[PDB]
C-alpha cells in the first residue's frame, strides 16, 4: 500500500536531501493533476 | 451439622462469610457512606450471612426474598436489592435445579499423564556424551 | 527426595498462571470489517 | 568458563585467547590507545608489577580490547553505511 | 445511551491522541483508531456528551487519514489502498446530520479561534498551530475525483459513487455553517471542479447503482453555486481583496456549463425539471457575474 | 491532435513504469541498509548491552 | 551468562560466538574508556565526513 510508493517517514534524515526529492515527488503529483485536467 | 454438598460458580470465589470485599460495596454502597445510622456494614453482614446460611440449608429448593422479609427486616427496599444482588452472584438460589449426564469417554481423560512434549518449566531429554565424564567433578 | 515433586507442582501452577497472560496476541484474525462500502441504506438514511 | 565453571571439554587446546587475538589483530590500531602499551621493556616491568590479580585484571583488559576492536570496525562500517 | 460506553469512547480518545507513552506497538494504536472509527460507523444517532472535547477528538480522528503535503493541504487519495478514509466521512455525515442545537453547534464553536474544560479546548487549537476547518474541507475533497474521471468507463464508478453523495452532503451542510476575521477561498488551481464533467457523466448515464444519481448531481450543482456565492459575498464583506476576484472567478475552465449545453439539455431528457432549474439559476449567476464584472 | 498526445503519452508510460520498479528496488535496499546502520551504531554505543 | 541466561535455545557455534561466553568483567567503565579510545583514534587518524 503506502509502502509501495514510499516509506519516507524518518531515517534520522542524515544529509536531509529527502525533503528535496520529496518536493520533487510532490511536484510530480502536481504535474499529474495538471496533465489530467489538461 | 453439615448434610449437603454445596458448590458455587467459581468466579464468586472471593466471597467469604467472614469478611467483606470491595466488590459488593461498589455494588451496594448504600451501607457505607455512614450517613444513615440505621444502616451499617455490620447489619449488612448480619443479613448477608443469615440469608446465605438459609439458602445453603436446603439449597435443592428455592428461597425467596419475601421469605427473609417475613423473617427479619429493617427495610424492604434494601433487603430486596441485596437479595437480588446475591441472586445475580449466585451465592443464593444457585442450586435450585439439578442436571445430569452419562458422559461418554474420549481419548483425553483426567487420569491421563504420560511422557510427551511439554510447555511447562525446563526439562532435559538428552543428558551427556562420553567426554563429559572427563571432568574433575564435585 | 521430595524436590522433584515440588518442581512438578510448581510447573503445574506456573503454566496455569502463565496461561492468563495469553490474549490472542498469538494470532490476528479479521474482526468483521464488513462495510466495504456503505450501502444504499446509509446514504438514503442520511438524506431521510 | 569463568562466569560458567562449566567449561568446554578439553585436554590440550586453546579457545579464549584465540578469539581474543582474532579481535585484537582485527583492531589494526597499530597505535591503539588502551591499557599500557610498549615503548620500553620497563612498561612490561611495571605491568607485571601491577598484574597481580588472579585473572580479573587480565579479563577486564581482554574484554576492553574486544570492545575496542568492535568500536573501530563499527565506526568504519557505519561510515560506509552512510556512504551507501 | 450506554453512558458507560460513551465515557469509554471519550477517555479512550483523550488518551490515544494525547498519548504520553505507555502503548507498546504503534500497530496497536492503528488497531484502536481503526476499529474505533468502524464502530462509530455503526452509530447513526446522538453523541458528544461533554461534547466540545469529544467533538474535536472525533474531528482529529477522521483527519487521521489522507496524505498531507494557502491551498488544499491534502493530496486526494489514490483509491486502491484504503477503505477507512471512507468510514471517516461516513461518520462525519451520519453522526453529524443531527441539526439538534448541540453537535452542529459544537463544531460551530470550533469555528472560533469543570470550567477548566474550556481552557483545554482553545489550549489545543493554538496547540494546532488562521483557521483549521479548511483542513476538514480539503479532507472531504478526497476519494471523489481523478480516478473515475480518469477511468475508461463510468460503470465502475457506480460502486464508489454509492459512497460519494454523503460527502457532498456533508460539505454543503457545513457550508450552511459559514454565513468575522478570516481568509478563505478554495478554488485556486487546487481542484478546479470536474464536478461539471462528473455531472455530465451521470447525465449521459441517465439517458443511456441507482436511486442516488439524481440527488448526487443536484447537490453537486447546489454545492457549486453556494460555494461560489459565499466566497464572493464573504470577501465582499471583508473587502480585503481587489475586484480582480470577479476576473479570478471568471477564470475557471471547470466552470459555468456552456450555454449550448444548456440549450441541448433543455430538449432531450425532459426528465430532470428540478435539475434543469439548478442549471438554470447556475447559468443565471454566471451571466450576472459576466455583466456586472464590467 | 488529442489522439496524438494520448498516443505519445502512452509511448512514454512504460519507461516510467521501469523507473518505478527501480524506485521500489532502491527503496528496499535503502531500507535494509538503514536497518544495518541502526544495528551497527547501536553496537557503537556500548557493545555490552547491545550484545 | 550465555547459558546461565538461556536454555532450550542458544546462539549457534561455528563463528566467534564465544565472545558471548565471555560476556562481561568490567562492562561499564571498560566500554566507557573504550569509547574514549575509539573517538580518540578517530580524531587521531583523522589528521564533515565527505570529500
Amino acid at each position: 500500500a503506502e509502502l509501495i510508493p514510499e516509506l519516507y517517514s524518518f531515517q534520522q534524515l542524515v544529509d536531509s536531501e529527502k525533503r528535496l526529492d520529496h518536493f520533487i515527488h510532490l511536484r510530480n503529483l502536481h504535474m499529474k493533476r495538471m496533465v489530467a485536467q489538461w | 451439622p453439615q448434610a449437603h454438598e454445596i458448590v458455587i460458580p467459581s468466579y464468586s470465589k472471593w466471597f467469604n462469610l467472614e469478611k467483606i470485599h470491595s466488590i459488593e460495596v461498589q455494588s451496594l454502597p448504600e451501607f457505607f457512606t455512614n450517613r444513615i445510622p440505621s444502616k451499617t456494614p455490620e447489619v449488612y453482614m448480619r443479613y448477608r450471612n443469615f440469608m446465605v446460611n438459609s439458602y445453603r440449608l436446603n439449597p435443592n429448593e428455592y428461597f425467596s426474598v419475601t421469605t427473609a422479609r417475613r423473617n427479619v427486616s429493617g427495610d424492604a427496599a434494601a433487603l430486596f436489592r441485596l437479595h437480588k444482588f446475591l441472586t445475580k452472584w449466585g451465592l443464593i438460589n444457585y442450586q435450585v435445579d439439578s442436571k445430569l449426564l452419562p458422559k461418554n469417554i474420549e481419548p483425553p481423560l483426567t487420569s491421563q499423564y504420560s511422557t510427551r512434549h511439554d510447555a511447562p518449566r525446563g526439562l532435559f531429554p538428552f543428558e551427556s556424551y562420553k567426554p563429559s565424564v572427563q571432568l574433575p567433578d564435585m | 527426595q521430595l524436590l522433584p515433586l515440588q518442581k512438578a507442582v510448581r510447573g503445574h501452577v506456573l503454566q496455569f498462571e502463565w496461561h492468563q497472560n495469553s490474549l490472542l496476541t498469538n494470532t490476528h484474525p479479521n474482526f468483521l470489517s464488513k462495510i466495504r462500502n456503505i450501502n444504499v441504506q446509509d446514504a438514503l438514511l442520511t438524506n431521510q | 568458563h569463568l562466569p560458567f565453571s562449566k567449561s568446554e571439554n578439553p585436554v590440550l587446546s586453546t579457545i579464549a585467547f584465540l578469539v581474543g587475538l582474532v579481535n585484537p589483530k582485527t583492531v589494526q590500531s597499530m597505535t591503539q590507545r588502551a591499557i599500557q602499551s610498549a615503548e620500553s621493556i620497563k612498561s612490561q616491568k611495571e605491568e607485571i608489577s601491577d598484574q597481580k590479580p588472579i585473572e580479573h585484571i587480565k579479563e577486564g583488559s581482554e574484554i576492553a580490547i574486544s570492545s575496542l576492536g568492535y568500536r573501530s570496525h563499527i565506526f568504519a562500517t557505519n561510515e560506509e553505511r552512510q556512504m551507501n | 445511551r450506554n453512558f458507560y460506553l460513551k465515557r469509554f469512547i471519550s477517555d479512550l480518545l483523550w488518551l490515544v491522541l494525547i498519548h504520553p507513552e505507555n502503548f507498546t506497538c504503534n500497530r496497536k494504536i492503528l488497531n484502536f483508531k481503526k476499529d474505533l472509527v468502524i464502530v462509530l460507523s455503526n452509530i447513526s444517532h446522538l453523541l458528544e456528551i461533554a461534547s466540545s472535547i469529544d467533538c474535536l477528538l472525533i474531528l482529529i480522528l477522521v483527519i487521521s487519514f489522507g496524505q498531507p503535503k494557502e491551498s488544499l493541504t491534502f493530496n486526494e487519495f489514490q483509491l486502491q489502498w484504503g477503505k477507512y478514509q471512507t468510514f471517516g466521512v461516513d461518520i462525519l455525515a451520519k453522526l453529524f446530520s443531527l441539526e439538534k442545537p448541540n453537535l452542529n453547534y459544537f463544531k460551530s464553536i470550533l469555528l472560533n479561534k469543570n470550567h477548566k474544560d474550556k481552557k483545554l479546548l482553545r489550549r489545543l487549537l493554538n496547540l494546532y498551530n488562521h483557521n483549521l476547518l479548511n483542513d476538514v474541507v480539503s479532507f472531504l475533497f478526497s476519494a471523489i475525483p481523478l480516478q473515475q474521471v480518469l477511468s475508461q468507463s463510468a460503470d465502475p464508478s457506480l460502486l464508489i459513487d454509492q459512497f460519494s453523495p454523503v460527502i457532498s452532503q456533508s460539505l454543503t451542510s457545513i457550508l450552511v455553517i459559514v454565513q468575522l476575521p478570516f481568509v478563505w477561498l478554495s478554488s485556486e488551481e487546487n481542484i478546479g471542479s470536474g464536478l461539471l464533467k462528473l455531472s455530465e457523466i451521470i447525465l449521459n448515464i441517465n439517458n443511456s447503482y441507482s436511486k442516488v444519481l439524481l440527488p448526487s448531481i443536484n447537490i453537486s450543482c447546489v454545492q457549486l453555486i453556494k460555494c461560489l456565492v459565499e466566497k464572493s459575498i464573504c470577501f465582499e464583506n471583508c473587502l480585503n481583496n481587489d475586484p480582480e476576484i470577479l476576473k479570478k472567478i471568471a477564470s475557471i475552465p471547470n466552470l459555468f456549463p456552456t450555454d449550448l449545453e444548456i440549450f441541448q439539455l433543455f430538449t432531450n431528457p425532459s426528465v430532470d425539471i428540478q435539475i434543469i432549474n439548478q442549471y438554470q439559476l447556475l447559468y443565471n449567476l454566471k451571466n450576472d457575474i459576466l455583466t456586472n464584472l464590467e | 491532435e488529442l489522439n496524438e498526445n494520448a498516443r505519445e503519452l502512452e509511448q512514454i508510460k512504460p519507461k516510467i513504469a521501469l523507473q518505478d520498479k527501480e524506485i521500489t528496488s532502491v527503496l528496499s535496499n535503502l531500507h535494509e541498509s538503514n536497518k544495518r546502520y541502526r544495528f551497527f551504531k547501536k553496537i557503537s554505543e556500548d557493545p555490552v548491552k547491545a550484545l
